[PDB]
């Protein structure tokens, strides 16, 4: 074991859904519009 | 006055992962990297509560891996948009923060597992055979060859961290620089190459 | 102002792969490459929501292995295109992203199982012999010299990737550059070669 | 075994169905103008 | 305008096998190789749907192994075509793709059989000998030399790749190139030879 | 064995059918022809 | 064991809260104005 | 053994029949007029 903590606490990573970059580019398109708004 | 107006060091923005790569997280991750590409989706912050519009702006990066932290640290290489007409090429240097803090959060992946298996039943008969091997009066071969061949077969594997997708991420610009055209960068070219003594 | 627009860094095209490759995935993958070859299926897309139309244009490309991520990493040699009567062909740098992750997702193939199977078999011989020879008051040979010999000979053999046929993938120029036809490229060395000083 | 976990979440691989890279050609002729359309 | 069309890199057409070779699928297989001939039996396919006539024209290689994959890896020597009253001789590169994947596929084929046997044989005498030289109170020379002899006899051999015959592949240009006549180069070589400045 | 799978999928492979390279050139010339047609 | 003693008398430390550094901007624009007051 | 296949599929070969290079000479010879006739 190690003798410090072995954990985070952020416990938050990210996910790869499998997703094709070309929609990647369209996902981003219409969030930059509608969070401006 | 320029239509662009000064990027100072410090300034940051919020952007989307376009695509990903996997990060080469060895010890010699910093040479051996893997590049990936994000697009901007939010303005600029400047320091002083101050914005500029900057989006659907590219930004190509080269990556590499960090396993202690098992954070994909990135190295920005440069920034490209294309404003109506004139174009943005540029050499800038950043990194990219992902929940507050650096680099971009990630797990560890590993191949190993039916290699060290199979290196760790081997071995098993080796144990077993050198048991057998001790009863007397007054396999090990097979077993010492295979898991010497399948360690080092198995020793070129290094971990990989996954990231990419479409995850959220922030950019920082580490330091100040000016943005300006092709055409301006060309025209101050000629005009440096002209020795104007 | 020029027929052929500024092609800037990051920008991305999906394709379809024509002929495919299989990666030398070693330690030295990167030098010893196997080239393959794509063929342009949509519209190239510049950062800010801008397109060009390259189609049905062919890129060569220059690739390895990559065993840890079991992905391919590419290398683009060259843009070749051939529009109407005018003929294009540069020297280009960029890669290839698969399912929105860097390189071409593949599995491994390798061919050592008939030969480990011997090897296995002859030093279990050896630990059976070992075991007889062991048996005394108060084959081993046979199994050393072909254990040794398969071990060499099965050393030879290297993971390989194979990928090709008729999959989908990206092509993201990672470097910016300025289509130009062949005509114009030589008019323009011929200028360059004047000395017009 | 590994102690980090040895498995991907993408899942999803490249099918070499022992194509003419002839037919390639072909396949990708096609679809580019029934994509755009 | 010049008869023959550019031709640019990428451009790939089908072909015949004329006559085959075994590659030297070792680990030197890139120096010793055998060269290999094969005819054209279509038409060239440049990038952007066009075609240029090129048939029964030949193609001669130089190609090695791959044992790991098992395909014989090639590289094209000299285009030769005698078109009408014309010639054609030339020097390119490029390489010969096998059922959409890069390569010839075939198998591999090894002679020690009999001579690994007599091995084996001879080390299985060993180990019997040492086993009834263990019985004691409180063959194996033969065996040790002529296994040496066997083993250092049967190094020589290495893996061959059967290629050859009437079978199908498909020949891809990596480099473009210019056609042009063999009279037309000599005229151009005598021109530069002039120092016509 | 091998740990990871150690067959391809193409299964397919040249024939070395012993056949004379003169009957090469003259095979791949009636069929150069007949695919043009 | 550590012969000296091994504990600090501080106790008190950082808290990594999962905070989005773009909020982390918000929440030291509206502090600086309300010390200041 | 050798663990790939050991045999060829050509299996044809040359036949030193012990024939003098002189009858060689001369077994070209009609042959060549004979073949072209």
């Amino acid at each position: 074991c190690a003798g410090v903590k072995s954990s985070f606490d952020c416990d938050a990573t990210t996910s790869d859904t499998c997703m094709t970059m070309t929609k990647a580019n369209q996902l981003a398109r219409d969030k930059a519009a509608k969070q401006a708004g | 006055k320029p239509r662009f107006p000064w990027i100072s060091s410090g300034s940051f923005v919020e952007a989307i992962v376009v695509e990903g790569a996997d990060a080469n997280a060895s010890v010699t991750g910093d040479k051996n990297t893997a590049p990936m590409q994000l697009r901007l989706t939010g303005k600029v912050q400047m320091p002083n509560d101050e914005e500029f519009d900057l989006t659907g702006c590219f930004v190509t990066l080269e990556a590499w891996g960090d396993v202690s932290s098992e954070r994909a640290i990135v190295r920005s290489r440069s920034i490209s948009c294309k404003l109506g007409d004139d174009d943005i090429d540029q050499k800038i240097a950043g990194h990219v923060s992902f929940m507050g803090k650096n680099g971009i959060k990630g797990e560890v992946v590993m191949r190993n597992g039916q290699i060290l298996l199979y290196a760790g039943g081997a071995g098993f008969l080796d144990g077993i055979g050198k048991g057998i091997e001790k009863a007397s009066s007054t396999v090990s071969s097979a077993a010492k060859t295979l898991s010497d061949y399948y360690i080092k077969r198995a020793e070129q594997y290094h971990p990989v961290i996954p990231i990419g997708a479409g995850n959220e991420v922030t950019l920082v610009f580490q330091d100040g620089f000016q943005l300006e055209t092709l055409e301006e960068a060309r025209a101050k070219a000629a005009a440096r190459k002209k020795q104007n003594q």
